[PDB]
């Protein structure tokens, strides 16, 4: 019987990660001669160094049986080992759990109260879709119990069936009436949570379930008044686990109901000035309660210090404060947005603040506070921030852009010269999903083509190894050929487009090595367009189809095996199938 | 709820490991290793909050040993912290002056006494007392 | 062109450094390990590293990395030749390859070290030579340095002129799993441990198929080996005009040649091996072993090493010559014969239980080698015919070798 | 007596070669 | 500490000093910033002690950049012990100055360098050798004008056969940071006394000995016959680098070579048993000597024809090992030895690389579409890799197959029934769209195509723009070919990437497809589902011009890197 | 050593 302090030592006694894997393997063989044998006197120690192997990163599928095994025990140690087996290395998907039913289910009578505890715990960690359903009555059986110490557990149990089995959740409707009067605090949670929890799941309870609003309103005032108290008393806020359950149920109670606001709206009051936050739990409590007001139907004074609070917040040095102050502004970007306008200067300093999450919070903010008055305003602040930002958010920055450019953009030649500006500087930056959405709106724009064939030109022509550039370009080109080049049929005066770069620049970007068969089809199928669309550059393109035709690409040579047929066979009818697409929001 | 919740060393060692949500082994030793490389690779004024997944990745570690949490985002970020700080409050009330070489020792009373304080990534104990005086009570059956 | 060679250890800290060129900086070393971190954990890790328009090249040794950055695109064989010389002149000097001694005799390794190399071109290579000339416990450079005879030190007395060799064999044997051998080829190895007064030059002269041929002689046992490589003190005009081997032999033990052809002959254990396995039930081992050697020859400390099962337990082994014990830290049971004679037929038979349990993911078929050495053993046929040993003063010696056969690379394709 | 093969004397050179 | 050591470092003991410049030298060594202690340790800087002096001078060299400034005060020390009797001094003293990055410093060692240019001692030569290589390093316009190109070159014409190997080297690497003006080119006397010098070059010598025939261009057949008989001898050198530069110069000469003259016979012979006791090398010059026989094969291939089972990965090959193993039994492919190449890949297809796992099946596709022999041998493959049930086999048999069929499919219809029902599940776009590629080129051998497309047709519109694309060339070639039973199905595929398709490049394809079926159906069989001509498939082997170029550069990193070597350097 | 002092040094 090797025990586990002897293994961690010989653990932390082995320098390399070879010699550790040995001394693993050959501990778990050990386990495995001693499950083999059926040994049953040292297997709490077996039991503890397979877990130590497991969570150090060691295979346990065989010591998948002892631990069955051991929870169908009767010793009290045994019992917790098989417990700890089934939450650790048991899981709906092992599959393992399933035999664990009936000694759950045995073990659910069980008179001891660590032992109904356990399995209690164990079930609610390792809930499953079949598992509660058999263990969906067991469940509602004890949340009628009295137990104060079990009664935290019967309301984990419910919780967990009810978030793993959103159908079960009608049988509790019962269970939980009338017991918003618990004295313990644990139960007082519990059942908070359940109610929280069934509200959230179906909204048919959010009535019978919004009429214990004056109770949760007296409990809280009760709450507030009793602030000291050597149990739930941490940093100066007592029962601050509790106070946020209240916080929370208040603002998702009545979340779009007067009567319930208006009830709360006193307690939200005192709430908002009675407490300090000065520790944690106090600013965290604070936190809680604008959100709460933020989310319901608050009054303007409500509103109001809400609004203040979080400017207050958003000036505090503290890092995690920074992160709460803009999460809050965030989750109040369409609620008072208004008023959230006199944090512009806050919300750009914080784009330059040198905490990742920080900096994340405020490029979101300045997303979602882009309106279309401040959008051109702020367009030169997004593009020096996504020019001299971080690579993880350099994509971010620039799909925010172009989300705010095709959203509220003030013009289409703004627009048009904003996504070609963030083009050009974002380069692998930017999302090859971007690229349909680009080109459909290239499609819809039929007033600006001239100046925009005519830059899609320039800047094909400088670089082609950005992929979703090049495929913009390519696509802007097969589009509007017949409008970036004007009399380009013969020779005439030296102009942009003479009707053979830009055959020379597709043939370059197809045979180039920068080509990921995307931006090659797209190229193959704006030369086959221009056939039709472009009449100077023609019985060129035949030769370079046909041998493009015996490309290694299935795709690629079937391609071009079919442009070369359509070039040599269906030359008559090839404006007959080069017709623009439609345009479709 | 908190999605996983797991205790790691700052060399990377994890000394604890708890997690809600039932993911494929491979993925959750994926997910961690992740999780142990932002938290390896962030300064100490970051916050001590990662919006990593979709899932609040708070950090915070008091000594050698770092903590991380993830949860979804529903609740307040400081709720978390007071949770962390609770429980780190009520495993050195249990343990006394606790210790990193400690915490290896008592892996399985760690995880018993995490399982009786929080279940399925919820608060179960919102008491310190009441959660000490069960956890001595258990022990002593044996 | 390696900028700078420094020694490294398993914690990513550095034992010890030293510049040769400066054109790295030393702080590219701390960039090393994420990058080779990164590298195992993506399947890209590479012995020549790259870091940036800076690449360097590291080689694991027994306790520490011996990363070596570089800046142009210098000789990497010459970067690699210089590391391995470096390695065994460490080996020579500290009979340990580990941090104990890399931080004990920092003083002898920093001279060490600069008399190595210089600008990056390495000048030191004699391991007897740096000990005449750097030692941990100075006078001018010896003279054999400077002159032509760098691998026979002048002035050496000795009381007897000895000289111990060692015929070493190689048998490596690719057997498949279908049964048919692919990569079968054996090397020799010619190391004679010459310990006399003086630096004789020897006159090697052995039963070659080539030198039989080239005599009239071609018509006995010759050894004709495909790929034969002279040492440092072996003189290759000799060799090349006619197969003359005269060189003069170094104060110690050394390899002067390394014969190295492919095998046509049966081998020398014919080993089969049965895979009872049930489907997560039980586990057959009918492993038969056969002795294709001559009955005259036994092979002393055989180890044939048969893989069990990764997750297999409580195995009962059934056999009849040789002890078999399962190592869990080898997850394999090893057929370990103290002597085995030959033609001598061993046949065992394993069981063992298996976990009900399926296992998540396959751990593959390692091959099947034995660990044979029957010594005595002359399977190539090859006989040395004379050792000249000529001195200017003139003294009898009398030169001692033995032959040894020993299992190299016959690995059986598992089933 | 030593593993692998005692040692045995050598010649000096083949002697039936002149 | 730093008081207490600066305070023994100013006493008059030796044992005091040697331990305050030991403890200085491992807090420096364990990492500990000791140049500001730099110019305490300048005045205890002459000393009778040799192992003193060492240690002083390598701190003198590692606090040097660190503090310019400070190292002002070195020049009358190592002047003084420029003279010093002592060879081991000397040399120690050339290699501390030529070592320390000061620019003001090199300037007054210039009359040390020309004092010690003409040393006796061949260290002594080296170690000037290798100061005035470091000097012109540092500043070119200073050795230029210290005219050290004339010791240089009468430095190889000399004794002291090391330290003019030491020389040679030295000029190379002047001549090769060189513009090329002023080469230091030699006659073919020169070239000879560095042959004779050759045989008693040491292993460092005998590669810088071959260095610098690497430059040299031979003009004649005789001068060419001579060099290679030279370099024969060279490849009975246990040196691996020796080898490779022996090799390597070889090969440069057999340019020159003519092929009717017996010595390129003889020299390729010689050549495989070097090879093949190269690739017995050791793990980290195993990839080394893997990277230049893939550069020599594609020269010389009919070098290594009968060299095919050393190119079998060991079982304790690294995985780079086994990748280049793997990579040269790919190029050294050949209908000879297809049985076992087809059984390596099958051996090598069973190992828990999933890596070298996909490299195994490329390689096996690869050498079936090279050569067409083993055609029904690489499908026989394919079907018992599919038939494995291996996720990742599955998809690279999908892959393969899918290959061989747009390169050899005139007698791969037999494989769609047993393709057809393979477990095409998968949702990997390689695989997925290979396998609907190959249903839509051969829509003839399966009956269930359309019921088979059905089930992929569910996400046409979000599986992929590669995806989408090939599904609906899959579906036009099926309603070309039998659109009795197609008819609808073409239909709803216009539809779906017609008005549900957002893509620009898809949404012009299936606008294409839907405006030929309306215009003539007929001229859409002879249009869109007509016979392709061969597949020109892309060759693996280098450029003439750059094979030749990296002929010369023969060990050099670029070999590895498979790069030029102004493309790898910054 | 940093793993023998406490993690909240109370």
């Amino acid at each position: 019987p090797i025990r586990l302090r002897e293994l961690i030592r010989t653990i932390r006694t082995a320098r390399t990660q070879a010699e550790e894997r040995e001394m693993i393997q050959k501990e778990c063989a050990a386990i495995r001669s001693s499950f083999r044998e059926e040994d049953n006197t040292y297997r709490c120690r077996n039991v503890a160094k397979l877990l130590y192997m497991h969570m150090l990163g060691y295979p346990a599928h065989f010591g998948q049986l002892e631990c069955l095994k051991l929870i169908a025990s009767q010793k009290f140690t045994d019992k917790r080992i098989g417990y700890l087996g089934a939450m650790l290395l048991l899981d709906e998907r092992q599959d393992v759990h399933l035999l664990m039913t009936n000694c759950i289910k045995n073990d659910l009578n069980h008179s001891t109260q660590f032992v109904q505890g356990l399995a209690l715990c164990t079930l609610g960690c390792m809930g499953s879709s079949e598992m509660c359903r058999d263990l969906a009555g067991e469940v509602e059986k004890l949340l009628k119990t009295s137990n104060s110490y079990l009664r935290k557990k019967a309301a984990l149990c419910a919780v967990h069936v009810i978030r793993k089995v959103p159908e079960l959740m009608e049988m509790f409707l019962p269970a939980t009436k009338n017991l918003l009067n618990e004295k313990n605090h644990g139960v007082l949670h519990t059942s908070v949570v359940l109610l929280t929890e069934m509200c959230e799941r179906s909204p048919d309870m959010l009535a019978h379930f919004r009429k214990l609003v004056p109770q949760l309103v007296r409990i809280l005032k009760n709450l507030i008044m009793s602030g000291y108290s050597p149990e739930h008393d941490v940093s100066g806020i007592s029962d601050p686990f509790l106070q946020v359950r209240i916080l929370r149920l208040l603002r998702i109670l009545g979340r779009n109901d007067d009567d319930s606001s208006e009830a709360m709206n006193d307690i939200l009051a005192q709430v908002a000035t009675n407490t300090e936050t000065s520790k944690n739990v106090g600013n965290a409590i604070l936190y809680e309660t604008v959100l709460t007001i933020m989310d319901i139907k608050s009054e303007s004074g409500l509103r109001v210090l809400a609004i203040n609070i979080l400017g207050r917040f958003l000036l505090n040095n503290d890092k995690n404060i920074r992160y709460v102050a803009l999460t809050s502004l965030l989750k109040t970007v369409q609620t008072d947005h208004n008023a959230v306008q006199r944090h512009r200067s806050t919300i750009v300093d914080c784009l330059k603040d040198l905490d990742v999450s920080i900096k994340r919070r405020a490029m979101e903010l300045s997303f979602a506070l882009v309106n279309g008055n401040n959008i051109r305003g702020m367009m030169k602040e997004l593009l020096y921030f996504l020019d001299s930002c971080e690579p993880e958010f350099k994509a971010d920055c620039a799909s925010g852009i172009f989300l705010a450019a095709e959203k509220y953009a003030p013009s289409k030649r703004w627009h048009i010269d904003t996504i070609m500006r963030v083009l050009t500087t974002a380069g692998s930056y930017v999302r090859d999903d971007a690229v349909p959405n680009l080109i459909q709106l290239i499609t819809n724009s039929v007033e600006m083509h001239a100046y925009t064939v005519q830059r899609l030109y320039k800047a094909i022509l400088g670089d082609y190894s950005q992929q979703p550039l090049v495929q913009v370009a390519a696509w802007c080109i097969g589009e509007y050929g017949d409008l970036l080049v004007s009399g380009q049929c013969e020779e005439e005066e030296p102009i942009q487009v003479t009707e053979d770069e830009v055959l020379d620049i597709l043939e370059s970007v197809l045979i180039s090595n920068m080509s990921t068969s995307v931006t090659r089809g797209y190229a193959l199928t704006a030369i086959m367009k221009l056939s039709t669309r472009f009449t100077c550059t023609v019985n060129r393109i035949k030769k370079v189809v046909s041998i493009y035709g015996s490309s290694i690409d299935v795709e690629l040579q079937q391609r071009a095996v079919e442009y070369n047929a359509l070039f040599k066979k269906y030359d008559h009818m090839r404006s007959a199938l080069l017709e623009r697409m439609p345009v479709m929001e | 709820m908190i999605h996983f919740i797991l205790l790691f060393s700052r060399q990377g060692k994890l000394r604890l490991q708890k997690w809600y949500i039932t993911l494929p082994d491979k993925e959750r030793k994926k997910i961690t290793r992740e999780i142990v490389q932002i938290i390896l690779s962030r300064g100490h004024r970051t916050s001590s909050f990662v919006d990593w997944k979709e899932l609040k990745l708070v950090y915070k570690r008091y000594a050698s040993l770092y903590f991380c949490c993830a949860i979804e985002n529903q609740d307040n970020e400081l709720l978390t912290l007071e949770i962390v700080h609770r429980y780190v409050e009520l495993l050195d009330k249990y343990f006394g002056n606790v210790c990193e070489l400690d915490i290896i020792f008592n892996f399985e009373k760690a995880y018993f006494i995490l399982d009786e304080f929080i279940i399925g990534g919820e608060i179960q104990e919102t008491s310190k007392k009441i959660a000490v005086k069960a956890i001595e009570d258990s022990d002593m059956l044996q | 062109s390696a900028s700078a060679v420094y020694v490294l250890d398993l914690k990513g800290k550095v034992l010890i450094c030293r510049n040769y060129r400066g054109d790295v900086d030393m702080s590219e070393v701390e960039h090393f390990m994420p990058i080779l971190m990164e590298k195992e954990e993506e399947g890209m890790l590479s012995p020549i590293l790259a870091h940036g328009g800076v690449r360097f090249m590291w080689i694991k040794h027994n306790n520490l990395y011996l990363v070596a950055t570089s800046k142009k695109n210098a000789c990497v064989s010459l970067v690699f030749s210089f590391l391995y010389k470096v390695v065994q002149v460490f080996s020579e000097y500290f009979k340990e390859l580990e941090e104990e001694s890399i931080r004990d005799n920092f003083v002898i390794i920093y001279e060490l070290l600069d008399e190595l190399m210089d600008f990056g071109y390495p000048q030191t290579t004699d391991s007897k030579i740096l000990q005449e000339y750097i030692t941990q416990e100075a006078p001018r450079p010896p003279a054999t340095v400077t002159n032509a005879v760098s691998w026979r030190s002048e002035g050496i007395k000795y009381r007897k002129n000895e000289v111990f060799l060692d015929v070493i064999e190689a048998v490596n044997l690719l057997v498949s799993a279908n049964g048919n051998v692919l990569r079968s080829e054996i090397v020799g190895s010619i190391k004679m441990r010459v310990f006399l007064s003086g630096m004789p030059e020897l006159r090697l002269g052995l039963n070659d198929k080539v030198l039989f041929d080239n005599t009239g002689r071609g018509k006995s046992k010759s050894v004709e080996l495909e790929d034969v490589k002279f040492h440092q003190c072996v003189r290759l005009s000799r060799f090349e005009n006619d197969r003359t081997i005269s060189f003069i032999p170094p104060d110690g033990e050394f390899e002067l040649m390394s014969y190295r052809l492919n095998t046509h002959v049966k081998p020398l254990i014919w080993i089969e091996s049965v895979i009872e396995k049930h489907s997560h039930s039980r586990i057959e081992y009918m492993v038969k072993a056969k002795s294709q050697f001559k009955r005259r020859s036994t092979a002393n400390n055989v180890e044939i090493h048969i893989p069990v099962p990764n997750d297999a337990d409580s195995p009962k082994f059934k056999t009849t010559v040789g002890s078999v014990k399962w190592v869990p830290e080898n997850s394999e049971i090893v057929w370990s014969v103290k002597s085995f004679p030959g033609g001598k037929e061993y046949l065992m038979r394993a069981h063992f239980g298996l976990p009900s349990v399926e296992a998540e993911d396959k751990e593959g078929k390692p091959p099947i080698s034995v660990k044979f050495e029957i010594p005595y053993f002359t399977t190539s046929g090859i006989q040395v015919r004379y050792l000249k040993i000529i001195e200017k003063s003139g003294y009898q010696a009398l030169p001692w070798v033995r032959y040894i056969t020993q299992n190299g690379d016959y690995q059986l394709r598992t089933q | 007596d030593r593993k692998g093969g005692s040692y045995s004397q050598a010649a000096g050179s083949d002697s039936a070669q002149s | 500490e730093i008081f207490e050591l600066k305070a023994e470092l100013n006493s008059d003991k030796k044992e005091k000093k040697k331990e305050a410049v030991k403890k200085v030298i491992a807090s420096m060594t364990v990492g500990k910033d000791v140049s500001a202690l730099f110019p305490d340790v300048v005045n205890c800087m002459q000393t009778d002690n040799l192992e003193l002096k060492k240690l002083v001078y390598l701190y003198l060299m590692n606090y040097a950049k660190s503090q310019p400034d400070m190292a002002i005060m070195a020049v009358n020390t190592f002047v003084k012990d420029c003279e010093d009797p002592n060879p081991l001094i000397r040399a120690l003293a050339v290699r501390t100055m030529g070592c320390i990055r000061v620019d003001k410093i090199t300037e007054y060692l210039c009359e040390p360098l020309r004092k010690c240019l003409k040393d006796e001692d061949p260290y002594v030569r080296k170690t000037a050798a290798v100061c005035v290589a470091k000097l012109h390093d540092i500043n070119a316009q200073l050795v230029e004008d210290q005219g050290f190109l004339d010791t240089l070159k009468d430095l190889i014409s000399d004794s002291n056969p090391m330290v003019v190997a030491n020389a040679v080297a030295a000029l190379s690497e002047i001549a090769e940071s060189h513009p090329s003006s002023n080469l230091l080119d030699l006659n073919p006397q020169s070239i000879n006394k560095l042959l004779t010098a050759l045989n008693e070059c040491t292993e460092w010598g005998q590669i810088f000995i071959l260095d610098c025939l690497a430059n040299y261009m031979p003009k004649d057949d005789r001068e060419a016959q001579s060099i290679c008989e030279r370099v024969t001898p060279r490849l009975s050198h246990a040196n691996s680098a020796v080898v490779l530069s022996a090799v390597k110069v070889l090969m440069k000469f057999m340019e020159m070579l003519s092929k009717d003259l017996d010595y390129y016979g003889t020299l390729l012979k010689k050549l495989a048993p070097p090879l093949v006791t190269l690739l017995s090398a050791e793990p980290e010059l195993q990839y080394v000597a893997l990277r230049n026989i893939n550069l020599i094969v594609q020269k010389r291939p009919e070098i290594l024809k009968h060299e095919m089972k050393v190119f079998f990965v060991k079982y304790n090959d690294p995985i780079y090992v086994k990748l280049e193993k793997l990579d040269i039994m790919i190029r050294l492919a050949s209908q000879a030895n297809i049985a076992q190449v087809l059984a390596e890949l099958r051996e090598y297809a069973t190992e828990v690389d999933v890596d070298f796992v996909r490299k195994a099946v490329r390689a096996i596709g690869r050498c079936a579409i090279k050569v067409e022999q083993s055609a029904e041998r690489c499908v026989s493959t394919l079907l018992d890799l599919i038939q494995t049930k291996v996720n990742y086999v599955v998809q690279e048999a999908i892959v393969v197959i899918k290959d061989i069929f747009r390169k050899y499919p005139n007698k791969y219809e037999s494989v769609i029934a047993t393709l057809c029902e393979n477990l095409d599940s998968l949702d990997e776009p390689e695989a997925r769209a290979a396998m609907i590629w190959i249903v839509g080129e051969y829509a003839e051998r399966i009956d269930n195509a359309d019921e088979l497309l059905e089930s992929f047709l569910e996400g046409f519109h979000d599986k992929s723009t590669q995806v989408q694309l090939q599904l609906l060339t899959a579906i036009v070639k099926l309603f070309l070919k039998k659109p009795t039973e197609t008819q609808e199905l073409v239909q709803q595929v216009l539809s779906l990437a017609t008005q549900d398709s957002d893509n620009p490049d898809l949404r012009d394809r299936g606008y294409i497809y839907w405006r030929l079926l309306s215009t003539d159906p007929v001229a859409a069989k002879e249009v869109v589902l007509a016979e392709k001509p061969l597949i020109s498939e892309e060759t693996d082997l280098i450029e003439p011009t750059l094979l030749d170029e990296l002929i010369c550069y023969i060990g050099t990193l670029a070999s590895v890197y498979h790069k030029p070597p102004s493309a790898f350097v910054e | 050593k940093g793993e023998n002092t406490s993690l909240l040094h109370p």
